Parts: C-alpha cells; sequence; structure tokens
RNA sequence: AGAACUGGCGAUGCGGGAUGAACCGAACGUAGAGUUAAGGUGCCGGAAUACACGCUCAUCAGACACCACAAAAGGUGUUAGUUCAUCUAAGCCGGACGGUGGCCAUGGAAGUCGGAAUCCGCUAAGGAGUGUGUAACAACUCACCGGCCGAAUGAACUA
RNA sequence: GCAGUCAAGCGUUCAUAGCGACAUUGCUUUUUGAUUCUUCGAUGUCGGCUCUUCCUAUCAUACCGAAGCAGAAUUCGGUAA
C-alpha cells in the first residue's frame, strides 16, 4: 500500500444527544437522552417519549447505543421531547437488530404451551425442505 | 506594580512619539556590556534609547493602534530585540554619528525607522535629483 | 486526577507512510522501513490526513499520560530513521597502549574487535546488530562511525562498543581510555 | 451520616420571665434523619453560643427541598476537619445536581482522600457557583468546555452465569 | 598524550558525574534525587571528586 | 509488684474472635417453627465474585478492636488541600550588569582571604588571537548569546 | 551489643571522602540484671571432643558503586550466607 492506514476505535461517545438503553431499575428496557455531562461517571437523561423521569444517572446502568440526535446541552424535557420527535428516535431504533432481537426474544418468552408446539411442528417442516435442497446443490 | 511597569514602558513610549517627529529603530539585538551606552549621554542631545524585555515591548504596540497608526509599520521589525533612537535630523548623517560607537565583527543597527519608511538610510534629499529630473523623467521619455 | 482526554501529533513528511494496526506500527520511508510493537500501553491512534496522525490517552492518570508523548516520540524517530537516518560517531581516547579495532566475521557474523586496551592480552568482541553499519572516518584519528535507521538499535550498538571498554581496578579519572560517543545526529542534511 | 437530606434546624433559649422571646437562631445540616439533625444543631449551637439543649429549644425542623434538583450545577464547598496530626480548612469543588448530592460525595472524597470519618468533618459553606470560570478546580473545570465528549474505553459487561460459549470482548 | 578535548569527552562518562550520599550510585552531574530505591530516592547528593 | 470502684474468670457451657480461663454476643430443662446478636457472605464455609464514590502497584504491598509491635527522619511516587506572589493592562526560551582591585587588610581580594559599609550609575558584544601551521604570517571557527511564549504560572508548605 | 536523624566540630582549605560533640529515635536477645509463669513423687552443671543444620550484623572468595582512588596498598558502600 501507499497510503497510511489507521483504524481508529469508533466507540459510542457519551455525548449530548447521544441516545442511551437503560439497563437496570424501573427504567429497565427504555431509551433516554444524555442531555448534560455531569462527571467520568454520571449523566442527566431524559427520556420523555418512553416515560423515564428526566435524572441523574451512573452510565454504568445505561448502555450507549449508536443513535445520537442534535439536542442542545441541558435542554428541559419539554424541548427534549420536540427534537427526540423531529429526529425520528424510536424510528431509528425500531429497525436495528438489537431492537429486533429484544422483541424476538420477548415473543418468544410469551409463547404458551400449545404455540411451542405450533413452533415445534411448523420447524419440522421447514427442516425437511431445506435438507433435500442441501442436498442438491 | 510590574503592569505599572509594563505600562510604564508604555506611558513614556507613547510620549517619545509625541516628543520626536523622526524616529530610528536601531536594532540592539544582541550586543550588551558596557561600551555604547556610555556614548550615549554625548549622543543624548539628540535621541534617547531605551533597552527592555521583549513582549512587553510588543504590548506597547497594541496600546497604541489607538493614533499615530504609522508606527503600525514598525511592527514587522520588532522581532528579536530593537531600540530606539528618537530623533530629529539628519537621518543620514547624524545617524551615521550614532552609528559609530565602534563596530564588532556596525554596532549593530540593522534595520531603520524613517517615518513610515525603510531606508539603508543613506538617500532622503540632497540635491532635489528626484524631484527635477525624476518627477519628470517619463514626461522626458514622453513630454 | 484523571484526564478526560489529552493528546499528541505526529508530522508524517512527504515520502514516508505510517501504518498501524493493533499497536502494531509501520512505518516506511525512502531508506527503508521499521516496525515497533505497542501493545504494553494503550494509546489510541488516528490518523487526521496522510500528514498528521494523532495520538490520544482517554481518561487517564498521570503516569498513563507519561506514556503519550513518549509514544509519539519512539513514533517520530521512526520517521527520522527512515528519512534522514541515524549517525552516531565515537571515538577511541587512550593515554599509551593505542586502541586496535577492526571487524571481523564468524558463520558470516560481524563484530566490532577491540584489541589492546590498555594493553590487555585478550580480544574483545561486539556484535554488529542487524541494520546498523559501521564505517571508520578518513580524516578524523580514530573515530569509528555506527549508521542506520533504528536510534535505538545504533544507539545500542554503541553503548554496547563502549561499555565493552571499562576499565577495572583502575582509578577511572586517571584512566581514562575507552571509545566514547563522540557526536550523534543524522545520515542525510549536513553534520 | 448516610443518605443526606438537609435540613433547616431553628431553636432558641428558653424563656425567661426576664427574656421573654430570646433571639432565634437556624443552621441548615446535613443529616440522614431529623434525630441527628437536631444533634448537629446543638453540637454546633453548644460551639457558637453558651447552651445547651437542657436551657434552649427546637422552634421548627423543616427539610430543605433543591429547587432544581434535574440542573446541573458545579458547586464550591468549603470544609474544616481533623487529620491525625491537626485541623485544616479545605475547599473544593464538587459537579452536581443537588446540595444534597455534592455533600455526599464530600464525605466519601473527605473518606477516600484524607481517612476523615464524619466526626471530623464540619461543612462550613456549600454555594453553587454562579458564573463559570469562578470555577477555580482543574477536575471540574475539563467538564466545562463546549461540545465535550468522551468514549468509555474497554466495556465489560456482566455475566450472568458462569461458563461462556464464546470468548468476550470489550467494544462498547 | 590525549589531547584536551578527548579527555574532556572521557570525562562526561568517567568524571561529570555527581554521587548518592546514602548508598553511593554514580548519577547524572545536575541531578536533585537518587534514582535507586534504595536509599529512599534521597536528595542528598555530592559531585563526584575530582583528580588532584 | 501494690491499691480504688464496677464488671468478669475462678464455679460456665453456648455463638463470634482460626486457635485461646478472663475480649465481643449471650448465660444453659427436653424439643418444633420463626427472628436475631456479636461475627460474617471469592473458595475452603452457611450467606451478593452485591451496589456506589475515591485512593493504592510495593525486585519486602495490604488486609479489621482486645492481638500477637515499630520510631525519629526522608521521597521530583501519586492524590487532595493551604499560604504568598505573577497574570486578560500554568508557564515557557535567551538578557543577572558599570563608575569604584571603591573605603579598612593584602600577589589578585572584586559582591567573589578577611573588616566596615555596597553609595551612585545605564539602557546595545571582534579575546594584540582557541587551536593546525610558522621562531613569528595566511585561512576556517567561537565569547556579557537566544526565537522566548500563550488562561494559567512560581515558590513554600499540609496530610 | 548493634543501627539511625540533626550537624557544631575534625578532616591544611572544605560540615557529611572518612569521621562526628550536644542532644534525639530505634533495633537485638550469644551480656548482665529485674520477674518468679512452668518444673523440687526430679528436665542429669562448666569446658572439650565428635557431627549436622540454621542466622547474617560478611572475615575470605565472585561482580560492583565511593574516596582526601596516580600506581601498589587500603578504606566506605551495594548484590551476596
Ligand atoms: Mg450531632
Ligand atoms: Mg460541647
Ligand atoms: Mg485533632
Ligand atoms: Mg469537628
Ligand atoms: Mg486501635
Ligand atoms: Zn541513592
Amino acid at each position: 500500500s501507499t497510503d497510511s492506514i489507521v483504524k481508529a476505535s469508533n466507540w459510542r461517545l457519551v455525548e449530548v444527544g447521544r441516545v442511551v438503553l437503560i439497563k437496570k431499575g424501573q427504567s429497565a428496557g427504555k431509551l433516554a437522552a444524555i442531555v448534560e455531562i455531569i462527571d467520568q461517571k454520571k449523566v442527566l437523561i431524559d427520556g420523555p417519549k418512553a416515560g423515564v423521569p428526566r435524572q441523574a444517572i451512573n452510565l454504568g446502568q445505561v448502555v450507549l447505543t449508536p443513535l445520537t440526535f442534535a439536542l442542545p446541552r441541558g435542554a428541559r424535557t419539554a424541548t427534549v421531547s420536540k427534537k427526540w420527535a423531529a429526529a425520528a428516535v424510536c424510528e431509528k431504533w425500531a429497525a436495528s437488530s438489537w431492537a429486533k432481537k429484544i422483541a424476538q426474544r420477548e415473543r418468544r418468552a410469551a409463547l404458551t404451551d400449545f404455540e411451542r408446539f405450533q413452533v415445534m411442528v411448523l420447524r419440522k417442516q421447514k427442516r425437511y425442505t431445506v435438507k433435500k435442497a442441501l442436498a442438491k446443490a | 506594580g510590574i503592569r505599572e511597569k509594563k505600562a510604564e514602558y508604555f506611558a513614556k513610549l507613547r510620549e517619545y512619539l509625541e516628543e520626536y517627529k523622526s524616529l530610528f529603530v536601531v536594532g540592539v539585538d544582541n550586543v550588551s556590556s558596557q561600551q555604547m551606552h556610555e556614548v550615549r549621554k554625548e549622543l543624548r542631545g539628540r535621541a534617547v534609547v531605551l533597552m527592555g524585555k521583549n513582549t512587553m515591548v510588543r504590548r506597547a504596540i497594541r496600546g497604541f493602534l489607538s493614533d499615530l497608526p504609522d508606527f503600525e509599520k514598525l511592527l514587522p521589525f520588532v522581532k528579536g530585540n530593537v531600540g530606539f533612537v528618537f530623533t530629529n535630523e539628519p537621518l543620514t548623517e547624524i545617524k551615521n554619528v550614532i552609528v559609530s560607537n565602534r563596530v564588532a565583527a556596525g554596532l549593530t543597527v540593522v534595520q531603520v525607522y524613517d517615518n513610515g519608511q525603510v531606508f539603508p538610510s543613506s538617500i532622503l534629499d540632497i540635491t532635489d535629483e528626484e524631484l527635477v529630473s525624476h518627477f519628470v523623467s517619463a514626461v522626458s521619455t514622453i513630454a | 486526577m484523571k484526564y478526560i482526554q489529552t493528546e499528541q501529533q505526529i508530522e508524517v513528511p512527504e515520502g514516508v507512510t505510517v501504518s498501524i494496526k493493533s499497536r502494531i506500527v509501520k512505518v516506511v520511508g525512502p531508506r527503508g522501513t521499521l516496525t515497533k510493537n505497542l501493545k504494553h500501553i494503550d494509546v489510541t491512534f488516528t490518523k487526521v490526513n496522510n500528514q498528521l496522525i494523532k495520538v490520544a490517552v482517554h481518561n487517564g492518570g498521570r503516569k498513563h499520560v507519561a506514556a503519550l508523548r513518549t509514544v509519539k516520540s519512539l513514533v517520530d524517530n521512526m520517521i527520522t530513521g527512515v528519512t534522514k537516518g541515524y549517525k552516531y560517531k565515537m571515538r577511541y581516547v587512550y593515554a599509551h597502549f593505542p586502541i586496535n579495532v577492526n571487524i571481523v566475521e564468524k558463520d558470516g557474523a560481524k563484530f566490532i574487535e577491540v584489541r589492546n586496551f590498555l594493553g590487555d592480552k585478550k580480544i574483545r568482541n561486539v556484535p554488529v546488530r542487524d541494520g546498523v553499519t559501521i564505517e571508520f572516518s578518513t580524516n578524523v584519528k580514530d573515530e569509528i562511525v555506527l549508521s542506520g535507521n533504528s536510534v535505538e538499535d545504533v544507539s545500542q550498538n554503541a553503548a554496547d562498543l563502549q561499555q565493552i571498554c571499562r576499565v577495572r581496578n583502575k582509578d577511572i579519572r586517571k584512566f581514562l581510555d575507552g571509545i566514547y560517543v563522540s557526536h550523534k545526529g543524522f545520515i542525510t542534511e549536513d553534520l | 451520616m448516610a443518605h443526606f437530606k438537609e435540613y433547616q434546624v431553628i431553636g432558641r433559649r428558653l424563656p425567661t420571665e426576664s427574656v421573654p422571646e430570646p433571639k432565634l437562631f437556624r443552621m441548615r445540616i446535613f443529616a440522614s434523619n431529623e434525630v441527628i439533625a437536631k444533634s448537629r444543631y446543638w453540637y454546633f449551637l453548644q460551639k457558637l453560643h453558651k447552651v445547651k439543649k437542657a436551657s434552649g429549644e427546637i422552634v421548627s425542623i423543616n427539610q430543605i427541598n433543591e429547587a432544581h434538583p434535574t440542573k446541573v450545577k458545579n458547586f464550591g464547598v468549603w470544609v474544616r476537619y481533623d487529620s491525625r496530626s491537626g485541623t485544616h480548612n479545605m475547599y473544593k469543588e464538587i459537579r452536581d445536581v443537588s446540595r444534597v448530592a455534592a455533600v455526599e460525595t464530600l464525605y466519601q472524597d473527605m473518606a477516600a482522600r484524607h481517612r476523615a470519618r464524619f466526626r471530623s468533618i464540619h461543612i462550613l459553606k456549600v454555594a453553587e457557583i454562579e458564573k463559570t470560570a469562578d470555577v477555580k478546580r482543574q477536575y471540574v473545570k475539563q467538564f466545562l468546555t463546549k461540545d465535550l465528549k468522551f468514549p468509555l474505553p474497554h466495556r465489560v459487561q456482566k455475566s450472568t452465569k458462569t461458563f461462556s460459549y464464546k470468548r468476550p470482548s470489550t467494544f462498547y | 598524550i590525549i589531547e584536551p578535548s578527548l579527555k574532556a569527552l572521557a570525562s562526561k562518562y568517567n568524571c561529570d558525574k555527581s554521587v548518592c550520599r546514602k548508598c553511593y550510585a554514580r548519577l547524572p552531574p545536575r541531578a536533585t534525587n537518587c534514582r535507586k530505591r534504595k536509599c529512599g530516592h534521597t536528595n542528598q547528593l555530592r559531585p563526584k571528586k575530582k583528580l588532584k
């Protein structure tokens, strides 16, 4: 080669407008936005849409997502909502594998015993048509 | 104070601009212990020379943006260490009296101040030969 | 106190290409190519353009941060070594028994071989490091000159040559014999 | 000494026929319950006026809630404390969302760095610092810069089970 | 014998040094503290002594 | 070794302190269920490889009352703090010098053996040659030197 | 018995190369005391001989750093049993 090549770790940044997924507590499961950085360990977040109450949180009970939207720092709940909506944040999240697997895993867990049975029967059907394929080319 | 002292340099310098009409900026980069200085008493019926600490010297300039803006053209020659001959005339003879003090190998001038101009200095008026034969030399070339 | 970010800068000159992947740095220029493993320090590189690469520590304490500049330097000397190159010069210094110095080889090896040091019957040998090349000045008496792309390897090979002549059991202020580093600089760009 | 609440304590000397209506004094006290707060009120009053709680009374005790419990502020904290070998005044800064949140980290910090337990510290003053860059202390200024962002390298996820069928990564 | 300038060269190595007063380390001539842990990084240094 | 008050041991198991007369908890018929104390909860071992903010790296770390020791004194290790001073009129790279070997002494004696003062002063640098070389020339080279410089900086301290 | 801290002094000059007063912090348990816990229905004294092992506050030997180390000789100090 002849360009200088340097691959640089592309970390999710703690930053105003960074959107995070809450691991623990009562807002466990929901999305909130970082509004203002408090220190290397704490931030102010706010999840008006998911109804998670604007609060100081410890970064360790949150997980940074790849999504981020434009939000002035310090923005109060009202304007957090306006902006989150403008940005179509839930749209983007829903579209991710990450959000999809959570949904998948949620749906599995709600399956009835009868339902578990049907999935078996259907799987056995798919299997069948697959093994004959995987045998032809 | 030391911002009094910073200001102090500012105070006097402005005053010296406003006390002379000409100014020779003579370079005083390098050169040091006893010699020249003691000739300067003798030459202080013509000038004030002032040696001083550079960032201070520069900030004096900043304070003189208020008026007399032609001193801005001194500014690219502030560099290193330079020193003043506040002055009235000759800038090409008197100057040379000032210059002569005993060389080193020209002690030690490397820049000129000539009221918005920067000569050798060695040419300024001596025969009006750039005003009767060179203010009409393309009037000579074409009538 | 933990510094939230702190960074340094590495100018890449024309003609050289530095490429880094998991802290293994490869630097290539007109003189050659050097590599160096930086895995023992958590620093992160970032290329701004081909003239300029940055290095940061994130959220680091003092001793970590101290590692930053030193990475910059090591990488700087890689770049210099492969453009201007390195050259260290030495001098034999002896009050009486002249120090007799040659290159010799075994198994195509190459050693700096030192004879008669303070009148010693023993022979001293110093392996010549790979990459480093030995000359002998033509017009400075008793000179010896090591050069190459790697300051590390040139400088250590010079150190090896001087350490091998130490003078044991004598007042070393009176008995000053040795081979000492006398100048150090670049291959290209004056001397 | 725990999860802190801040109280107004207001007290006074008991009335005498000679002085009914004696002067009222207030302190803001950080403590975890109100029994501690009134204790603390008397501890300080006794060091400042001739009064023991046997000659005085507490007139009012009221919790003071943070006004803007989600604005982030930078607080100046003033503290007097005892070391193993003397006693010291000390100014520190803390970035937080509430005094009560700040004070609690003050106590942890005095414990971590100077080995000062609670009995050994007096809170002298605690104050929101109005203008940025009246902030004096690097380790809080750092956070005040414009468009501040940082990564969190080397993420360790806690595992729910003892064995794992893949070698984990620290990628954030 | 030995030109003045090489005696000087040799001395940067052999004699322009300072010495730890607790542990005797040969130390850089402008040093403030001993580099050695055994003497507690003492700053009790002295110049190495010059010949006659 | 000897007194004071109380509580203990001795006369007393039990739970904790690995162990242990005297510490901590708690005093005892035979048992069931629940709850705790002092003490603990990586594994030995019943009980969070729990949560939270820091601090610490020891080529001799440290780890819990009674208790199974450590001091004076030091550290440019790292942490947080204090005071003084500089700075919007951290801090960095060069300016630290003449009259007057001033006035007592005495190779010199200057700020620079020693005595008593240190008053004023002014703002710009080529050693009759460092060496090679010549009995001595020629040539090259270097001395009161720095570009300084860019919301902190310098010094002394506390633990 | 052994080792430090301060540094007035010694050391031609020079506190600390080597030393070190007045004071002052310690360490050791092959000195000697102080104590009287065990043993007076028993634990066989001193020295030597013989033999093994351990400590290190190192006398010799290995490699070093200091010096009032020119050389030789020494002395201080480190890693070392
Ligand atoms: Mg109280
Ligand atoms: Mg009281
Ligand atoms: Mg106290
Ligand atoms: Mg108190
Ligand atoms: Mg205790
Ligand atoms: Zn030392």
